This record gives structure tokens, C-alpha cells and sequence, in this order.
């Protein structure tokens, strides 16, 4: 079976993700930052 | 949602791993036994008991019962017919257990391939970030892989394995009842006492609830 | 209130759990298990100490428990000791198997509920992601996914598994009460004094689970 | 042990956390809303 | 609100764990497990060396321990070996049973605590996500979720599972001590040499976890 | 570009290798690799072919290492005890070798997803710590995602299927060696070809092969 | 290829170590793990397990081939190894075969129990480390949320709390569990060596034929995990 602490790990991961959803609920998108992120991720994945 | 590529990925990965575990002939045999356990119905024990009681009164549709009768007619002792029927029961039990194992293996391998497919889709999307508005919907199709695996691991493969195990128990009960009836027939025991003995098998390990 | 109620989510969880469980149990077996749970929850088992007093209460003379009712009925009809022993042991085995099957039914329900919760939250996540151009109005969309997961967790942990655990506890209480009546019924047939049986009846009263009380 | 659905849940949850961190990396948060959220958290936690 | 969140989280975790466990064990069983845990935590087990010394002391002549007192009472009553051995084995099995049931109770608590933590987390997260436009509601919901997860983890890993492990360790120690007392009483009844039985009982000192030399 | 791929491969593969080398020595790992390579590029001898060969020698009285050992041991050792013991020893050696190889690959497949999770956590920590450098979060997400993907692929598509194939090869080799041992015993006892041919029929449809019939 | 595997494993361990090191985050994990572990093992038992692990990691076990060579040397005749010297002294002082067998079996069982206890301690540490890392992460999250002042600090501080969780994993899968596995391997190696020594001592004392006992020793060498190396 799974480790006994995997339930708490899923709990923590969900808690963190929902905190990030809350943070994004009042966020504002930036286009230049998005372009920089896209370029960096293209560089990272060898494209 | 519906995606041919995602279901193809999940099915292909699960098939590849199972073919690494079992062989193609074993997989086909498991599919055949699952189809026979789904599209056909096992004979009720009450009808079997009634048929054995009628035969005892006079002294044939089930293949096991037909084999038992054919072994009984040609002057054979209890030991040989008992051994043959036990061998047939063991073979049927082994076939059903193997089919259960194949479908269980499919069940535990489906969600891993769902996760692998969704991760591959995520990598492919992150390596081609062009429009922000298409970042959200993208995982949808990627996640379509994982969901499929979960569904196949909980609504198709594991239910089929459980149905195969239930059919295995039912066939074991029916064949044990037929064997007991045959052993009573060769002994020439009274119809009423053997009827009571066979009805004593009606409250088996799963039919007690309906009582 | 309205944030914890969703028809589609509860439909997914309950329909999936029922569909998967019916792949192993017929409808009649499920209804028998539900009847078992109702009997075990709405009724309490007779006290084993109260059973012992009642058995010796009718010993010198020579009624609420149906098992002892059957026992005294066969005693009045005057069957042999073998007949009474076989009938009572058959009834005990039937009750034990019936309770075990009810426990298995509810354990299967509790095992399949959180898997359907995971499936429903995956569906909800897909629906949320297919409609997110910007990550602003995705709160109430994640609400339904976490709601399906919550339904699965609550049903598995606080409804189905406790019922299966209560059914196992009832079986142990029933088994002890069944054995006490069987031994007491045999004593009345033999014709023993009320006091001799009480010496050994209480020896194994604290058996298994009850060992913690002392 | 634990049922494997919990492991699948944990893997999916960590995946979603990673992508949401990516989303918020190039997003600008409102300062007034952030101050309100921080005050609410501070009052809730003591 | 601040204390309301803590009260709600403690209620969720502890009340859910108690409700789930009481469907598995009787309240008398739960109180017996609590008593045995308190006994194993507030009392040190008797050293097998002192037991060996006392046993050889009475063997040379041929009692604070209760099991040793019962064995001595059985020996002094002129009973045969079989009856005394069976009674001592029955007492050993009874002690093993109580300790195993207590370990089971606290293990049940241990696996139920994180499930309640997960349930509380899901409730709080749903309440937060639905009430996104009300800042006064996202705070307490986040606090309830986080604190219920933290309390579940702390109770499962730092309270209930270590208590179960301590109960199992005390069970092993009590079983070893009672077996040592049984062997000493049997040797005294037989009337063997004090040095031979002393060596045989000292052979027990390297059994299991006692390998700390 | 290369840095993140090399870092993910490092994390996953190197962690798996380090843990397994802690478990198994390098020579044992190379033996397991040899066993897997032999089981992947060499079809197991068909049991029906073995029965045909056995009845061929039985009627009269190569191309198989166990058969060569059997005939060489029969041509000198007249007693059946030594031959049976040697054949059983070889069977047990093959079974042990295949079981050890399966254990090695199962250890690899168990440890890989742990390294994937560790890499995910490392990438998450880096991404959260920077959160303002575009050139720093691209590599971090690459590391996390690629560690998870590599762990999943290695555990589910490489190591576990290799272990399962090794188990299948173990079963096939055990059945073939049992058939050869029974044929050697029959030719020692001078049994009729027909009775032994019927006696190996239940040997044929054993376990996995029962589905084909 | 052995050098390549050793180098890649060492490099993975090194990069995980520099990821580990930072001081407080590991301190919480180790303190919680130690506190929980000491409820099952005493302080003396914990130090005994640490000593066993250190001995197994620093020192190397004697090769069974050299043991066979020494055994056959003494068998044909009629030692730095402690167990071999003890057996030789026991058989040369004058005793029955049963006494020597009992003493050697007692020592073998003692070593097996010591290594099993060490393996159990380190497996308990590996089981309890991730939970304590997670608890530290949750405490860090609570502190961060109750001291929430700057959005720019939401990211980094978060990464600090999650750091604790990472350490737990890095300690569970790469320190404690490998140590327990190495302890099990050392237990198997020492059990094989001591069983070989006992068989050789019995053969020398009982005056058995050197060839048959040598074949017996080879048969002993050709089993266990060692089967993969042949
Ligand atoms: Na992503
Ligand atoms: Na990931």
C-alpha cells in the first residue's frame, strides 16, 4: 500500500493549490511577463 | 469530454504492460471468459437440486452434470469420478482466477498511463506557449487522459474482475453441488435426504442475505 | 447551505458507487444488508447477563428473544439433542454469515465511494479548465470538484465504514448471545440444576473485545 | 497502507499546484485586495 | 472568530475521530484502552534482572509482583504442574489480549485523525472558494482547513501512533517478564540448581530489543 | 535546455541507482541485467517441443543446456538419487536467480517515483523562491515536470514490466525444467512413452497457460 | 560500467546533500523524528543502532572465499577474525560438539537480532521523517499566514516552509531507508560468514574429509543474493 502519510501529503498539496487559486482570484495578467515565461520555458524544454 | 487520442493512449499503454505480463492468447481467453460471465447467466442452484432429485427418482443440461452422468453410466467407482470432477473444478477455478488477475492488472495499470499521458500533454503544451487564453483549456484535453484511466480503473476493469470472481464462486458452488449429487447417486441414497443435503448449500457464503 | 449541495456531484458519487457495488451484489442482497443495518442500529442487543438470568428463570418452572423462542419450541416438540444442536448451530452460522455479508456490502460501498469522488473531481477540474481564459472566476468552479471529493470522503469515512464496523460489533454481540442460549437450552433438556451451569457460563464472558473492560 | 486513489489525488494536486504557481508567476496581484486578505487571515489565526 | 476557528477545527478532528472509533469499539473498551495507556505511560516496567535475582533468591530457599505472587500462591497450594502452567499461560494470553486491543484502539484513532483532517480541509476550501468576494469569510475558512490538517497530522503522528507503539513495547516487556516468571516458577517446582536456572533466565536478557550491549 | 534535462535525469536515475546499490551489490545488479537481457532476446523453449524430444529419446532408449546436463549425468551416474538431487539443485538455482532479478527491478521501480516526487518538490521550492525571474522558473518547472514524467515512465513502462517478464520467464523455465526432470526420471524407470505423455498433459496447462485451453 | 554507476550515485547523493544544506528546517525534522522514535527504542538502543550502522558503512565484511581458504588451511593442518578465533579457542580448550554448536548458534542469533534491531530503528526513522517534515511545513504555513504583510514575500516564505517537507523526503528515501537496507545486507553477509565458520569448525572438530566440506562451502557460496554473480 501507500505510505501512511500520503493522505496528509495530498491534504497539504490541495491546501497549497487552493491558496494559489485564492491568490489568482484577485490577480491581474501581465502580457510581457507571460512572453518572458513562454520564452524561458521554450528554452528549458529544448525547443 | 470525448477524445480519441487520450483513450487510445490509455488503452495502448495498459495493453502493452499487460502483454508484458501475460500473453496475447491469455488475454483473449480472459476476454472470452469475461464475455461468457457477462452475457450468460449461471444456473440457479435450486434448478440443479431439482434436476438431481428428479434423476434420483428416475434412478441433463449442465456440461458438468453431463460429464458426471457419462462417468457414472460406464460402471465407474466413486474414486475415479470424484478425481475427475475435482480436476475439472480446479481447472475452472484456475481459469477464473487467471481472468481476474488479467483484469486486475489492467485496473492497476490504467491510471498510471493516464498520468503519463497527461504529463506528456502538459510538457507539450508548456513547450509551445503561444496564447494565454489557450493555456487553461489545454490541460482539459491533457486531463482527459487521467480521467479516462480513473474511469477505466474503477468502472470497467475492476468491476469486470469482481464480476469474474463472483462468477468463479457461483461456478464453484454449482459444480460442488453437482459433484455431491453425483456422489449421492452412485451411493443410491434416498431422494429426500439428498434433497435436504443439497438445500443445506442454499445459504452459502453470499446468498445468506436474501434469506 | 447551497455551496455544499450539488445535484450533479451527488449523482455522480452515488450512481457510481451503486453501479460498481451492484457488479458484485444483487439488489436483494443489498436490501438484505440495508435491513441488517437498520436492525442493528434501531435495536440494541440483549444483555448477556440478562440472558443468563432468564434462562435459569424458566429452568425451575419446567419470553422475548426469538432464538430462545425457537429453542423452547423445539424443546416442547421434544426433538433429540442432536436435532436441537444442529438446528441452533445452523441458525448461528446463518446469522454470522448474514452479518459478514452485510459488512462486506458496506465495506465495498465505502471502498468505491472515494474513487467516484476522485472521478467526479477530475470531471469538475476538466470543466473548470475548459472555461478558464483568466484565473479570476475559478473559485466556484473548483467548489464543485472539491464538493465531489468531500462527498466521497464523508460517505466513506462517516457513513459506510462506520456501518460496516457497527455490523461487525453486532455480529460479535450476537454470537456471544447465540452461544449462551444454545448452551442454556441444552442444559434445560438435560435436566440440570440452575446453579451448575452458572459456574462455567460466565468463564468466557470477557472474550476478545470485552477483555479491555476488566 | 492507503488506497491508491489517494496517491493519484496527491499526484494530481501537486501537478495543479505547479501549474497555478506558473500562472501566478506572471500575474500581478491587487494590493488593496491583498491587504484585505492579509487582515482577514491575521484576525482568523489570532 | 479566532477562537471560533480553533474550536471548530478541534471539534471536527477530535469529534469525528471519536465518533468513528466508538462505532468500532465499545465505550468500555475505549476506557480500558485509556487506562492501559495511562498505566504504560506513568509506570516503568519491572527490570527482568531484578525478577531474575528475586527468582533465584526464592529458589535458593526452596514479592511485589502480582503475577509472581499468583504463581507463588499456586505453587504453595500443592497443585500439579499442568494446572499451574495452564493458569499462567491463560493470564499471559489475557494480558496479551488487553494490550493488543489497546494498540488496536489507538491505531484506529491514528488512521481516523487524518481522514477528519482531510474532511475539514475540503469543507474549509469549499467555503473559501465559494465565498471569494467576501474577505471576512476566506480567512476563517483558510484557518479552519489549515488548522484541521495540522491537528490531524499532529494527533496521528505525535500522539496516537507513538502511544500505540508504546503499548506494543509494554506488551512485549510484560510478555517477556511473565514468561520469565513462569519459567522461574516451573524451575522452582521442579527444584533445579539455582545456578543453572540463573543462567537459563539470563539467556533471556538478549531477547528482542534488549540488544543494546 | 540541456541543464534541466540532465538535472531531472540525474535526480531520478541517480537516486534510483544509489538506493538500489545500497540494497544490491554491483555484481548482483549486473547479474540481474544479464538475466533480463537473456529473457528479452531469447524465447523460452516450448513445452510441447520438450515433450516431443523426451518421447523421442524414450523411443530410442541436444539444443538445450539442461538436456545436455541430463544426458551427461545419466551416461555416467547410474543411480537416480544423485541425478535427481543435481537437477533439483539446478532448478532451485535458476528459480533463485530469476527471483533475485525480479527483486532488483522491483526495487528500481519502487524507488523511481519517490525520486520523481523529490524532484517535483525541488522544482516547486525553486519556482516559489524565485517567482520573479523568468529565466529561473522555466528551468524549475522543467525539472519538476520532467522528474515526475521520468519517474512514472521508468517505474511503469520500464522496470515493472521487466520484473513481470522476469517472473514469466521464471515460470516458463521452472515448467520446462520440471518437464525435463520428469522425462529423465521416466527414462530412468523405463516408463512407457504413452503413459508419460499422458502424465505431462496436466503439466502442460498449468497456471498461466490454462486460459489458452 | 560499475565506475559510471558509482559516480552517478555519488553525484546524486552529493546534489541531494547540497540541496539539504537549511539548518533549522532539518532540525525540526530530526527533532520530531527522534522524539517519536524514542517512544519505541531507548536512548541506549538508539546509540547501539547508530554504532551498528557506522560499523556497517565504514568497515567491510570479510570475503567468504578467504574464509573458505582459512577453513581448509586449518582442516588440512589438523586468525584475525574474532568469531573464527573464538570458535578455535572453544574447540581447542576441550569441549563436546554440542557445546560449540550451541555457543556459535547463540552468537549468530545475537548478531542477527542486533542487525534486525538496527534495521527496525532506521526503518522507523524513515517512516516518521516525512510526517515531521509535513508538520513543520504546516506550522510554517500557519506562521506565514498569520504574519502576512507583503505580496512579494508570499512566494519565498512559502518556499521556505515547503523546504521542510523536502528535507523529510530527502531523509526518508536517501538516508534512513538506505541505511536500513545496508544493515539488512550486512546482516545477510555476516550470517553467511558465521554459518560458514561454524560449519568449518564442526568439520575440523569432527574430523570430516576436507574435500566434501569444501564442496559444502561452495554450495553455501552459490546461494542467496550471490546467485546473480555466478
Ligand atoms: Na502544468
Ligand atoms: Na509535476
Amino acid at each position: 500500500g501507500l505510505p501512511l502519510w500520503m493522505g496528509t501529503f495530498a491534504d497539504l498539496m490541495s491546501l497549497l493549490m487552493c491558496f494559489f487559486v485564492l491568490l489568482l482570484s484577485f490577480s491581474e495578467m501581465d502580457v510581457l511577463k507571460f512572453k518572458q515565461i513562454a520564452g524561458s520555458m521554450k528554452f528549458a524544454f529544448g525547443v | 469530454f470525448v477524445d480519441v487520442t487520450s483513450i487510445l493512449i490509455v488503452v495502448g499503454g495498459s495493453i502493452f504492460v499487460v502483454l508484458m505480463k501475460f500473453t496475447m492468447g491469455q488475454f483473449f481467453g480472459a476476454t472470452k471468459i469475461a464475455g461468457k460471465a457477462f452475457m450468460f447467466k449461471a444456473d440457479e442452484p435450486e434448478d440443479l437440486i431439482a434436476k438431481i432429485v428428479e434423476m434420483a427418482d428416475a434412478a441433463i443440461n449442465n456440461t458438468f452434470m453431463q460429464k458426471g452422468i457419462d462417468l457414472l453410466v460406464d460402471g465407474h467407482d466413486a474414486d475415479v469420478v470424484r478425481a475427475a470432477l475435482k480436476k475439472d473444478i480446479a481447472l475452472t477455478d484456475e481459469r477464473h482466477t487467471q481472468g481476474t488477475g488479467v483484469f486486475r492488472a489492467f485496473g492497476d495499470v490504467a491510471p498510471a498511463m493516464g498520468m503519463i499521458g497527461t504529463l506528456v500533454g502538459l510538457v507539450a503544451m508548456l513547450s509551445n506557449m503561444d496564447d494565454p487564453k489557450a493555456i487553461g483549456p489545454a490541460m482539459a484535453v491533457a486531463l482527459l487522459t487521467t480521467l479516462y484511466g480513473a474511469i477505466l480503473s474503477n468502472m470497467v476493469f475492476f468491476p469486470i474482475a469482481d464480476k469474474l470472481s463472483l462468477r468463479r464462486d457461483q461456478e464453484t458452488l454449482n459444480r460442488r453441488l453437482i459433484m455431491d449429487g453425483v456422489l449421492a447417486i452412485q451411493d443410491g441414497q434416498n431422494p429426500r435426504v439428498i434433497d435436504s443435503y443439497l438445500k443445506n448449500y442454499l445459504n452459502e457464503g453470499k446468498r445468506a442475505l436474501e434469506i
